[PDB]
């Protein structure tokens, strides 16, 4: 009965989507023609949340897609399991952004949302009681992190009182990739701010030390990566679909999880992970779990978790487990390490378990944390804002479109707040 | 539901430990891959279902030796987290054995220690094995000790080392290593067996018949007598004893505590047809000098301390005589003040041979530890030779260029004739 | 009605114990499925001295088996005869003490002891009107002697008109087995000279001696020994179980062979002990038993009998005898030797009979002597004692737990105390 449709923007956006919708398939033993071959009786009575049923035993996943150059919806278009999408569906301009946020902002947003708001108001009106939307999109560049941000606010005054997800990636502090980065980042910050219950974040170069030291891949690619954010979505969605011993779909855990409405970035990981090599000998016990859950290594964020306060912890389990050993061993966690959680929080874990785990595996884990040493990353994205605001390089690209001086400065006023916000209850 | 946990640290460490792991995965039937087609859980980790691991940690600076035993035969066996392999080798040098090199290695073997201590539950004590007159082997030996001494505290550690020789040797440095390892392992370590090399090519040239030893000969003896040691934990007995017995009948003062093992019988195939091997004269044969693995006279001082392990199927009564008629001779004479100075250990397992080795199936076995007195005679010598070596300073910039001040030989020289003096001070 | 419960501390006294349950369960008719097979309702009637019946006519023993090392409770348990124990009784530590007294006493032992004294407390309510403890523990090792100290003292802090057995090897003449047993036999004869009203001493060479030169064995093992001690016990307390023509329970015993509440160390020994080479050239009336009792080289301690004289000798007979034969033959008995009895105490026998006898024999008695001539193995403990405290030897692993010089001096003037009492009265 509950619903949630996807919306895909920008190209990280967009290939992290097909893997996203590549694993949903995959979990839910159905075929790139949309025909059915699974074997269980749960994997159809729970499929109203993520597909809809056509006339001819049809199905069809529900997405809309958006962006501005059409190369990348070629690609998804040419590749396996692109297929199933709608072609109502795949809507885009001709002229593209070339990383500028202002141009997204204020001039592709006037042709291109119209009609999206358009698709995305008949398919809400398709369903029965929806829960809310997921966005998968950038904070680096110039269509992604515009066209998001724009369809958010649109969204969030269409419809007040649903929740949203937003699985963003954020820049990396040792080598960049864009030059045009921090001014774009602040500004989708501070659109995050007002628009959005809950957002993830994820570091690039974070997936790359997991992916060296603990898979041990000679040849890291994008793709491996999409697989791993997927992971994690599907890892956070997967109690709306299975029953378990204690399920908690997203607005309990929206509940759970903030105890202040600003205090809405989290970070995200997965459990367990273990090479090809080295596979056999360890075990797949709830303590090894449990230990290579909290360590600064299995976070996919570039922060450090043991240079500040954890606030709060949600582990959402999957597979069939023991309820009593995990308890007592998130109270072993607790009582190991006080030093690092809130003094005024007690029991500052929360447990999910469900029951169907990933398939492939005898059990998983995936891990939420808040914790807010993440200001540190603000800092180290803030400052640097500042010095380009020292000389006032590359503006005059984003000024000539319709933007001025003063809502740069209003934002950076803002990011100051929410970094002294951090900075107040550490 | 007892414990415990195995560390090699240099070549001769890595070697003697390939040796003994040999004999270990041997003895309980498990094939070399792992699986076995419930006690050895005091050496072995379970893997989820039909897979063991041993307990091990084989730590050299040079990476050639893991790198054979990579390429070994026991490849499938253990886990590889637990072959932690440096990037330059020491050089025969104490100093970068413990200072220089070695400190950036120590806190990846410290996290495998504490991780490997997290899956048991009532963990008595480690067994490193290491040598002397090596760089690594002996400074990482010694930062390691200090390290755990100060750690886990109060549990148990008992090491093997080999003895540099008075009139055999390989390297020049080895006086400055025996007396700075002996300087600064004196305080932490509870019990160090010591076993010389020559010795063990005399009793292999005269009992065994054999005319040329390759490596791997002392080190079958010598994990022969690890086997022998430990087979009281591994199984059961009329009469047991375990790893924390030793420390309260072999060590007297907190400084002496240096024994010397042996074993026997040292026969072959052809000498064991024609004798029938009872208990007296094995335990006879405990005392023939000849047969002592250390190149030193026991009849130049007494014996403070004796204990005694056997193994194969003896009766005990026989056991009684035998020490009785013991003592009552004139030559193996014994300290004063000790008048009951025999701890004895008996187990029903009888030992296993391997297969292309030297043993024969012979049905008992008996395993000697002495405290004795006459050892620190060959201190002495020891002592002696480090006089030679600092009478004219030699060597010594190629140990003060990294990191240390002259003031230490003299302390270790002072600490030594001090060992020295206290032990003939206690022995007249 | 009268009622003991069964303590077993140490390996030694643990393996002495699995003999005497043995014994008394073969002697019984029970099986050791715990369903009963005896043949006459003799042995039925009078069950309750040590048995329990519970739910469906399954009998259980009343022992709680006590050690530090697991594996002598594994060799118990998984070996026959383990199944009628009820494995609530089982207490036990990880660590071990080896021979350290200290660690038998002072550290472990506060670990273990609250949880040995509430389970044997709940043996002691569950029962009627028990008239003793006994333990058996050795004298040389550390947990047995130190964990039996413990317990002897706990006990007779909270029961102070029971009575206490105790079945004690005693350090040997000619070679020891442990290195630091001086302290052990000295510190355990000072707390055993306190708290306990009878006891015994048994040598492991006089036990060789006996199944050398009368028995003419060729491969003793320990289990043979332990069945001796048991033939011993089961000697002592087979009055309390079947009916008598002039019976003798333990407190009659007790109040029959002390002058002095000091000196309550026993010599025992059995007859009769026979071969199955010369079996047929004896003949058995009581002057054969009488005979091999009064025995120089048929004593259980490595102390030649005839050394001094005695002080009492208690005699329990198994078998239909004839009265008039036994006690003109104990007179003539008393009458033979002049010089071996003290003149003061006229009148040095006391005697007891019994109806059955052990299974195949007919005839069987236990001698019980308080002599004095034992004074000569105090001796040798205590001048090597001496000789280890002018060199201060070993004693650092006792004085790093927490024992003081002051402990061995007191000891050391309470044994020459002890012999004293013993040179007073010859
Ligand atoms: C941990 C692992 O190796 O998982 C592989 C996947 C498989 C990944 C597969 O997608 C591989 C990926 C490779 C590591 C990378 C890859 O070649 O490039 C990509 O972009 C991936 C991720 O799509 C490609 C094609 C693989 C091999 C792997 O993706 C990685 C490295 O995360 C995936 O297809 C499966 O079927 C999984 C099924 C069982 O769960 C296990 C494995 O994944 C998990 C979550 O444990 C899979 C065998
Ligand atoms: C006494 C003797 O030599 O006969 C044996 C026992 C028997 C002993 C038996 O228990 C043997 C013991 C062996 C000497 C030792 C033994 O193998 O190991 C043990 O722990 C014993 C004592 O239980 C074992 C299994 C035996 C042979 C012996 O037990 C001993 C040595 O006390 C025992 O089972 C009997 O039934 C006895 C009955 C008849 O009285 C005789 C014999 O005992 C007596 C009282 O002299 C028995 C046949
Ligand atoms: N995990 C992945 N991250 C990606 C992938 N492709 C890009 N990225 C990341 O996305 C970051 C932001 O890219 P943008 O969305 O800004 C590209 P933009 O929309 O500005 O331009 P166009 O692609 O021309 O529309 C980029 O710096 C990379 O860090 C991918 O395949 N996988
Ligand atoms: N009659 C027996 N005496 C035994 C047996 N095993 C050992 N002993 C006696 O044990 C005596 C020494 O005491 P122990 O060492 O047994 C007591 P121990 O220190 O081993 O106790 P733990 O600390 O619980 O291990 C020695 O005189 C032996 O004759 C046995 O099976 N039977
Ligand atoms: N019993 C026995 N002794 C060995 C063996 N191999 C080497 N030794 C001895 O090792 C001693 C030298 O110390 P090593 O441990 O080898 O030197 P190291 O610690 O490796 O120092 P580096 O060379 O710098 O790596 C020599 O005296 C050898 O007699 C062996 O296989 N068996
Ligand atoms: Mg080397």
């Amino acid at each position: 009965m509950r619903e949630i449709v996807h919306i895909q923007a920008g190209q990280c956006g967009n290939q992290i989507g097909a893997k996203f919708w590549e694993v949903i398939s995959d979990e839910h033993g159905i075929d790139p023609t949309g025909s059915y071959h699974g074997d269980s009786d749960l994997q159809l009575e729970r499929i109203n949340v993520y597909y809809n049923e056509a006339a001819g035993n049809k199905y069809v996943p529900r997405a809309i897609l958006v962006d501005l150059e059409p190369g990348t919806m070629d690609s998804v278009r040419s590749g396996p399991f692109g297929q199933i999408f709608r072609p109502d569906n795949f809507v885009f301009g001709q002229s593209g952004a070339g990383n500028n946020w202002a141009k997204g902002h204020y001039t592709e947003g006037a042709e291109l949302v119209d009609s999206v708001l358009d698709v995305v108001r008949k398919e809400s009106e398709s369903c029965d009681c929806l829960q809310g939307f997921q966005l998968t999109h950038s904070l680096g560049g110039g269509t992604g992190s515009g066209m998001g941000t724009l369809l958010i606010s649109k969204i969030r005054e269409e419809y007040p009182d649903r929740i949203m997800n937003t699985f963003s990636v954020v820049p990396s502090p040792k080598v960049s990739d864009t030059v045009v980065e921090p001014y774009n980042a602040t500004l989708s910050v501070h659109q995050l701010v007002e628009n959005t219950d809950e957002t993830y974040c994820i570091d690039n170069e974070a997936l790359y030390d997991i992916c060296f030291r603990t898979l041990k891949l000679t040849t890291p690619t994008y793709g491996d990566l999409n697989h791993l954010v997927s992971a994690t979505m599907s890892g956070v969605t997967t109690c709306l679909r299975f029953p378990g011993q204690l399920n908690a779909d997203l607005r309990k855990l929206a509940v759970n999880m903030v105890p202040f409405p600003r205090l809405h970035f989290f970070m995200p990981g997965f459990a367990p992970l273990t090479s090809r090599g080295s596979q056999q000998y360890r075990a797949l016990t709830v303590p090894e779990l449990t230990q290579q859950m909290f360590d600064a290594k299995n976070m996919m964020a570039a922060c450090d978790p043991r240079h500040g306060r954890y606030l709060t912890v949600a582990a959402v389990f999957r597979g069939r487990m023991s309820m009593k050993e995990v308890d007592e061993q998130m109270l072993n966690v607790q009582n190991k390490n006080s030093s690092y959680f809130v003094e005024w929080i007690p029991n500052n874990v929360k447990t999910a378990v469900c029951d169907i785990p990933p398939r492939g595996l005898k059990m998983s884990a995936t891990f939420i944390g808040n914790s807010t040493a993440i200001q540190e990353l603000f800092k180290r994205i803030s400052e640097q804002f500042t010095a380009m605001f020292r000389r006032k390089a590359f503006l005059h690209w984003y000024t000539g479109e319709g933007m001025d001086e003063m809502e740069f400065t209003e934002a950076e006023s803002n990011m100051n707040d929410l970094v002294s916000e951090y900075q107040q209850y550490q | 539901m007892r414990e415990c946990i195995s560390i090699h640290v240099g070549q001769a460490g890595v070697q003697i430990g390939n040796a003994c792991w040999e004999l270990y995965c041997l003895e309980h039937g498990i094939q070399p891959d792992g699986q076995m087609p419930d006690s050895f859980n005091t050496f072995f980790s379970e893997t989820g279902a039909g897979k063991h691991v041993p307990r091990a940690v084989f730590v050299d600076l040079e990476p050639t030796v893991i790198d054979e035993v990579r390429t070994g035969t026991y490849r499938q066996l253990f886990h590889p987290e637990q072959l932690i392999t440096g990037k330059e080798d020491a050089a025969n040098n104490y100093a970068r054995g413990h200072y220089t090199i070695g400190k950036e290695i120590i806190d990846l073997v410290l996290d495998r220690i504490r991780k490997l201590a997290d899956q048991c539950t009532g963990l008595q004590g480690f067994l490193v094995f290491h040598s002397f007159g090596g760089g690594t082997g002996s400074g990482f030996t010694s930062l390691l000790m200090e390290r755990l001494s100060v750690d886990y505290g109060k549990k148990s550690k008992l090491e093997f080392s080999i003895y540099p020789a008075p009139q055999v040797s390989t390297a020049v440095v080895e006086p400055y290593n025996s007396i700075l390892t002996t300087h600064t392992t004196l305080e932490h370590s509870d019990c160090a067996f010591m076993v010389d090399n020559e010795a063990i090519y005399d009793i292999c040239r005269r009992n065994l018949d054999i005319e040329r030893p390759t490596y791997t000969n002392l080190n079958r003896l010598i994990s022969q007598i690890v086997s022998s040691i430990t087979a009281s934990l591994r199984f059961d007995g009329a009469l047991n004893v375990d790893l924390t017995e030793f420390q309260t009948n072999l060590v007297p003062y907190p400084r002496i505590h240096f024994p010397l093992a042996t074993y026997a019988p040292v026969i072959s195939a052809e000498k064991a047809y024609h004798e029938q091997l009872s208990v007296a004269e094995i335990t006879n044969a405990c005392f023939e000098p000849a047969n002592q693995m250390v190149k030193c006279d026991p009849r130049h001082g007494k014996y403070m301390a004796c204990c005694l392990l056997y193994r194969g199927d003896v009766v005990p009564k026989d056991v009684n005589a035998a020490i009785a008629t013991i003592k009552t001779k004139r030559s193996i004479q014994f300290v004063d003040w000790c008048p009951t100075g025999f701890k004895v250990g008996i187990n029903y397992q009888p030992p296993t041979v391997v297969p292309g080795g030297d043993l024969a199936k012979v049905q008992r076995a008996v395993c000697m530890l002495s405290n004795t007195t006459a050892i620190a005679e060959a201190w002495a010598r020891l002592d002696h030779k480090f006089d030679l070596m600092y009478a004219k300073r030699a060597f010594v910039h190629w140990y003060v260029g990294e990191g240390m001040e002259e003031g230490e030989f003299s302390e270790a020289r002072e600490d030594m004739a001090a060992l020295e003096k206290d032990y003939e001070e206690v022995g007249v």
